[PDB]
């Protein structure tokens, strides 16, 4: 995937990390709101603080690559049964939105992703994929 | 943080008030004061009041430039301690360039000073080059994206329309005469901004290049920045001939984090850019065989199949040509010691992937190698280059030795299989180490598309 894409599909994916019920079961009481958020906040804050290096890495490795920007004919709807340089630009700019952000204050991003990640209102959409049960 | 550091910056002032009275040595006490002023300027800058460090540094610099007593035997003590402090005006200038730009109160006037610093030759000059390079990049991009460059379109529109309607002068040639004069001024201005763009760029490259020659403290960041500026402007001789001439100075053999993106750009053209691109490639192939050869052998395997693209055909010849030249460069195909084996290994691996589709209802297919020729290959490769693991030369060092040489073993065994397709046996039999045991699972799928994300 690399960027987005799974947001399409014959039933789209949830972008927030799959903090489903078993993954967080490994958090020994006080799941998510304990050590997990604290670690997340430090990491996210650092990335926001330095910023430029992240964009640099992506920009160099994919400055003028031979990389394919989204293959659809053999993917996504492939599992169903019964732009050019503009895409590069558009996708890379989304990085700048996740970095820095508009919600600001760090915590706000972390809290938002968590609610989205665990809310069954979104989980109860997905076809198989990880099959968020078991 | 400053909440602590400022206390000492303050103390230093208290402790130097009478240095002229501790001993009668004008030739050193003035130097001591310079140190103290510098130190506090930085302590302040780190917090707030950017206005103060800049004045401190501007005045300190001017005073140091006005050394007056540019040299003296000075006290023997001064000589003894000379290397313990000094100052380095080159460093002071750097700090002025930065102090004047962090706030906007200097526009780009910095350039009037910038060109003048011819630095020194020891250490810490790498900080100086680094900052100068960062400042040139910011200016180059601010200009590149400026409306002033975009404005060329307006000048073009005026040229197309005024040349018709005003030229027709259906209703004064006197007014039309202004079109030529103003148009010529517009053209000269557009030319001029493009020239500045190139000068900022060239010098930025020069400074990053120099930084990479003398230090390894933050080269981890510089190399990406350098690559960017170079690949960003793969156009004229103004940048590329100079790099061809200077880029060969890089004492290291790094670039590795994106060697795949270097090698893939090699093609056949008479142009600059391609020349130093190819030159760099040879530099690395010659000195660090195995760390470059896997990507080369990989592309050659790729190229031989589905040879439909016009670009792949060109790539084949470009790569093949270099590889043949490399055995020439080796001495007498000395490098055959690596290439023949690498080619054989790559071909064997390709065969294993192709042979993965052994069918049967089984999930084994062992009998050691049985028909596999790896049995011979593990022995022929009595000094086998390392597939993966974790290995580096840091910068240069020596890429001719690795633990993996003692990997002349295979542990040929049953293949992994489970879900999609089929895979190889872990095999490996490690080396000096007792691990490895990593199997292949060839198919097609994403290939390069996954590797790049990793």
């Amino acid at each position: 995937i690399a960027f987005d894409q799974g947001k399409l599909l014959p039933i789209p994916e949830l972008v927030p990390f799959r903090l489903t019920r078993d993954i967080v079961d490994g958090f020994g009481v006080t799941g998510v709101d304990g050590l997990f958020r604290r670690s997340c906040e430090r990491v996210y804050a650092v990335l926001r603080k330095d910023y430029v290096k992240v964009m640099c890495v992506l920009n160099i490795l994919k400055w003028d690559p031979l990389y394919s920007w989204v293959m659809s004919p053999v993917k996504k709807y492939e599992h169903l049964f019964e732009n050019e340089n503009q895409e590069s630009y558009r996708a890379l700019k989304g990085v700048e939105e996740k970095l820095m952000g508009n919600g600001l204050s760090v915590e706000s991003s972390v809290q938002d992703l968590i609610q989205q990640a665990t809310d069954p209102s979104n989980l109860s959409v997905i076809y198989m994929g990880w099959s968020p049960f078991y | 943080a400053p909440q602590d550091a400022l206390r000492n910056a303050t103390l230093m002032s208290k402790t130097v008030k009478n240095i002229a009275k501790l001993y009668d040595d004008p030739s050193v006490v003035s130097q001591i004061e310079k140190l103290a002023s510098f130190t506090s300027a930085n302590a302040l800058w780190e917090s707030r009041e950017y206005k103060a460090p800049v004045m401190i540094m501007r005045d300190l610099l001017a005073q140091n430039e006005k050394n007056i007593s540019e040299s003296i035997l000075y006290d023997d003590f001064k000589l003894l301690i000379n290397v313990p402090m000094d100052q380095i005006k080159a460093r002071l200038v750097k700090w002025s360039s930065e102090s004047r730009l962090e706030p906007a109160a200097a526009i780009y006037e910095k350039i009037i000073v910038n060109w003048d610093i011819n630095v020194e030759d020891h250490e810490s000059c790498s900080d100086v080059f680094y900052t100068l390079g960062s400042f040139l990049d910011e200016q180059a991009q601010k200009l590149r994206s400026n409306g002033e460059i975009e404005d060329r379109e307006h000048r073009s529109y005026t040229g197309k329309s005024t040349l018709k309607a005003l030229e027709l002068i259906y209703k004064a040639k006197r007014h039309y005469n202004r079109v030529l004069l103003q148009y010529n001024r517009d053209s000269e201005v557009l030319k001029a901004l493009l020239l500045q763009k190139e000068k900022f760029l060239w010098h930025a490259l020069h400074f990053y290049l120099n930084t990479l020659v003398f230090s390894n403290r933050y080269d981890n960041d510089i190399i990406d920045k350098f690559c960017g500026l170079w690949f960003e402007n793969d156009d004229n001789s103004k940048i590329n001939q100079l790099l061809y001439k200077e880029i060969g100075t890089i004492p290291s053999w790094k670039f590795l984090p994106w060697v795949n993106q270097i090698a893939s750009k090699i093609s056949m053209e008479e142009n600059e850019f391609q020349k130093p691109l190819q030159l760099t490639m040879k530099r690395l192939l010659y000195k660090l065989p195995y760390d470059s050869l896997y990507s080369v052998m990989s592309i050659l395997l790729y190229e031989k199949q589905s040879n439909k693209d016009t670009n792949i055909s060109q790539k084949i010849q470009a790569v093949k040509k270099i590889l043949l030249e490399l055995q020439g460069y080796d001495r007498g195909a000395f490098a055959k010691k690596y290439l023949l084996p690498v080619q054989e290994f790559c071909e064997m691996s390709v065969e294993l992937a192709n042979l993965k589709f052994v069918q049967n209802t089984k999930t084994l297919r062992l009998a050691n190698l049985k028909i596999g020729q790896y049995w011979l290959k593990q022995l022929n490769m009595e000094k086998l280059p390392l597939p993966t693991s974790n290995f580096t030369v840091k910068s240069s060092a020596d890429g001719r030795k690795a633990r993996p040489y003692i990997v002349s073993v295979n542990e040929t065994v049953g293949i992994t299989t489970t879900g999609l397709s089929l895979p190889k046996i872990v095999t490996f039999n490690i080396s000096d180490g007792t691990t490895q045991k990593a199997l292949m699972k060839g198919s097609n799928d994403d290939l390069r598309q996954d590797a790049i994300m990793e």
